[PDB]
């Protein structure tokens, strides 16, 4: 006559970390011709305002 | 070793323990006034005993390593716990690992019976204090 017991107890802890980053550049002709008037604008402003207007 | 324990038992379970561990002439009262009576083992008078009426009884089992146990709980010295019914407490296979061993109570509650080797009776349970004798010193006085 044969008898038997067990025991077992198993535990993990586990940690994850995960940086994950990315850069996308798309070139289109579009965004150049937006580009022309951009610093130009700045003055147009200037001129109307704090500038005389008549020769 | 004898172990008292309180119960509450409900008409049918109080006349089949009552039956059971033989009383002669006794009354038992309950929760709403109502009592029943034995008398040479006859359920002579009931008074108006409702459901859910809770006579409470109190019950003497007689421990010993020989007579088996209706339900113990057993505990080793690693930490695995386990339950056993009607085997006696010498009857375990394994002893040499058996730390603790609580009867369990059919309420849930347990009642240490066993402990590091011996009966709860026959362990000492000894305090902590430490070694030193008596002063017998002589200390000056303020006053």
């Amino acid at each position: 006559l044969r008898n038997g017991e067990s025991d077992t107890k198993r535990n993990t802890q586990s940690q994850n970390e995960m940086n994950r980053t990315g850069l996308t550049k798309q070139y289109l002709i579009d965004n150049l011709q937006k580009l022309y008037s951009m610093r130009d604008t700045i003055f147009k402003t200037y001129d109307k305002e704090c500038f005389l207007h008549i020769w | 070793l004898i172990i008292k324990h309180q119960m509450k038992l409900h008409l049918n379970e109080l006349v089949d323990w009552a039956w059971r561990n033989g009383v002669t002439s006794e009354k038992f009262h309950s929760n709403n006034g109502s009592y029943v009576i034995f008398d040479h083992s006859a359920v002579v008078e009931t008074y108006i005993i409702n459901k859910n009426d809770l006579f409470n009884v109190t019950e003497e089992i007689e421990i010993t390593l020989d007579k088996p146990i209706d339900y113990f709980l057993e505990k080793d010295m690693y930490g695995n716990y386990r339950e056993h019914f009607g085997i006696a407490i010498n009857d375990l296979l394994f002893l040499n690992t058996t730390v603790n061993i609580w009867l369990v109570n059919d309420d849930n509650s347990h009642i240490l019976i066993y402990k590091d080797g011996k009966l709860i009776d026959e362990y000492m349970y000894h305090q902590f204090e430490y070694e030193a004798n008596q002063n017998k010193h002589i200390y000056p006085n303020n006053k």
